[PDB]
């Protein structure tokens, strides 16, 4: 269960459970609020050093 | 100076911000910490777990999600997080059971997706002792 | 008999110093259970029956060692 | 009888060496509990009621060594 | 027989001391225990079961140095 | 009596070896109550007392040991 | 031969107190891979067979110290 | 008087080995002052004053020892 | 020869208990090879070869009290 | 005299294991300067004047058990 | 002379039990480079030469301790 | 002169049994030096030179109880 080791950073460690616990109440004190505040559509792109770049994908 | 200032805050929104504490109680990975008045400056990082604010009065008790904590000198400790969660009339045992079970089956998923999943029990086992 | 009568007294102090054991042994056993629930208050019905179960591992110095001087004091 | 008699008392002040146990045992007992209210305030109920049995369970090298000397002074 | 027989007593109270060996050190082992689940309560049917071979281990000082003491009362 | 008199000398400097426990013990006992304030000075009226109940403990195998050299020189 | 058989029971119980090395010391390096792997779950299969190396090593002092005590009893 | 006076030297060296709880123990006791202001230089004032009353408390096993030789040396 | 011969083997169980020093001692430079390959596990091939060295070191304890054994047994 | 005289050795060679206190002792006392300082380089001329002040009251334990040497052997 | 040779061989088992000193102390000596390493492998050429210079002060009382032994046995 | 001479050689073997506190103090001291600077690179040239002024303070006892052993042999 080592997160340092094969997981992620520290970030997406807490992450993990900033998500399960706001998905871990009830369904009508979730205000839309807390809804998006787990949804991302934001995608990353590397670089090379002749403007080139790498396949896109998701965060 | 008598008592100290706590500062919680999220991302979100905050809770207290310079406000005096008699007592409070955050886990930390060396295990559990207390803190009062005046207490020795340490630097800990904060375990997905519970925190308790105490006040003369009764005292509130809150489900951290995890950060660090650190007890500034001058008697001012600050306690950084992601998410809160109330006492128990926020949590649902059912709402929990749901995507508990589903964590099992993400080990049985591709290891890529399964190892969130690992992490996601322990939290999802500290949820149930605050039912108490 | 006088000689090894006289004996039979320095072979039971001397088999007390082996109970230092479960002084200093038991103290350390039980001050973990101590330790323990101060790093996480959560887990206490798991590690204190083990803890009991060390109890008399350590309790057999205790024992053994106390048997001994009555071998030579009301038995022989 | 003279010779037999002089070895009730080396053999009571032996057994006094035993009671190291419960000098340094129930020390490293003790201690735990006062590291652990320092650093967990909240269980203070919990661990001092646990505290007090791991001295009885201590205090046991303090009595059987203790009563070995009562054995060969005022016993015999 | 008078002489080698008083040293029998003495030799039997004296290999109880060995028997420290038991009583401080399978206090160790099962203390790392109690320690190791106070922090990890996830590997536990894993710590558990090896803690138990350490067991054993230790054990044998508490053994040898107990048939010694049989070895010189009800043996000879 | 003379054989039996000089067992009553050899006796009581024995039996002042079993005051380390209260030398190393209490030792330890107060040592915790200093590294525990070091670490948090607000709490001191809950430790404190405590601390104090723990020489009382720890002091026993300070003063039976030093009854059992009274019991062999103005004493017996 | 009757003083120098009483000396072969009286070194053979002071033979078994080399054997407490065994005891304590087998103890605190069985209790490093307790604190190892409630620390580090992920290193299993390095630590525990270097573990047991460590033990063949202490478990010297528990094998020539019990040799002694044979040569004295069934074997001189 | 000869044999009996013997034992009057003999017994003196033997009380001097209860005067390592003294040796030990308040080395520990000061010892965590040392560790506790490096790690909070604020409290000083608070820690010092108490660290000297655990001093006459392990000290107490370095007087009653002490006393002892003195009881068979210049004494008796 | 008879008295002299006795002494042999008195001597031979007393300096077993010099062998304590390789049963800690060799406990300890092990320990702490499993107490740093669980905090760090990249640097091995570097503590591991100083740590077997160490073992040779602390050997000698364990050999040196080993041989004076035999040099009262089958040596003299 | 010549029986009397030979307990003056046998007193004196015991009196020299008390002195295990300043060795150890003072050690103790002195190393948590060594971890202080590192620790926090800050307090130098805090903690170094009152670490001399704990090691004459270490000494103390050196001082007692040596003089019993020279009441035994220069003495008497 | 045979009173006088037996006491070369009962005190040359002794001396062996002073060689604890070189068991143990090497043994904190170099494991403090271990648990050092672990923590800062960046210093290695400076903490090496100066831990090899901790050992021959800790030899000390493993050479003294086994000089004795061979003044008893090999000289006198 | 046979039997006082003899006490010459069990007092010397004692004697040695004093020299522990140099073996294992000198090394928790040294040990110091090596856990401080793993966590603090900075302070070499002030706790390297401190650290050899507490070599010579424990190293008393393992000179005195060095000097006693050759006032037995080679004094007397």
């Amino acid at each position: 269960s080592a997160w340092r080791k094969a997981g992620i950073s520290y970030a997406a460690y807490l992450n993990v459970a900033a998500q399960a616990i706001r998905s871990s109440l009830k369904t009508e004190l979730q205000t839309a609020s807390v809804l998006n505040r787990s949804q991302t559509d934001a995608f990353y792109t590397q670089y090379k050093n002749g403007t080139a770049a790498s396949e896109p994908t998701p965060i | 100076s008598s008592g100290l200032k706590l500062q919680f805050a999220l991302p979100h929104e905050t809770l207290y911000s310079g406000s005096e504490v008699t007592q409070v109680n955050l886990p930390a990975k060396s295990g559990r910490i207390g803190v009062l008045a005046n207490h020795v400056p340490t630097v800990e990082q904060l375990l997905p777990g519970v925190v308790e604010v105490m006040e003369g009065s009764n005292s509130k008790k809150f489900f951290i999600s995890g950060g660090f904590a650190t007890v500034q000198p001058d008697s001012q400790l600050c306690v950084t997080a992601i998410e809160a969660f109330p006492l128990e009339s926020f949590s649902q045992e059912n709402i929990k059971n749901l995507l508990a079970e589903a964590k099992k089956n993400v080990s049985s998923s591709d290891a890529r997706e399964a190892a969130e999943a690992a992490i996601q029990v322990e939290v999802l086992e500290n949820l149930q002792s605050v039912l108490k | 008999m006088q000689l090894v009568l006289a004996a039979k007294y320095i072979g039971a102090g001397i088999s007390t110093i082996g109970l230092l054991g479960a002084g200093i042994g038991i103290a350390i056993v039980f001050a973990a259970l101590i330790n323990g629930v101060s790093r996480n208050p959560s887990i206490k019905d798991t590690v204190f029956p083990m803890a009991i179960l060390g109890f008399a591992l350590s309790e057999a110095t205790g024992l053994f060692c106390l048997m001994v001087s009555f071998l030579l004091l009301f038995g022989v």
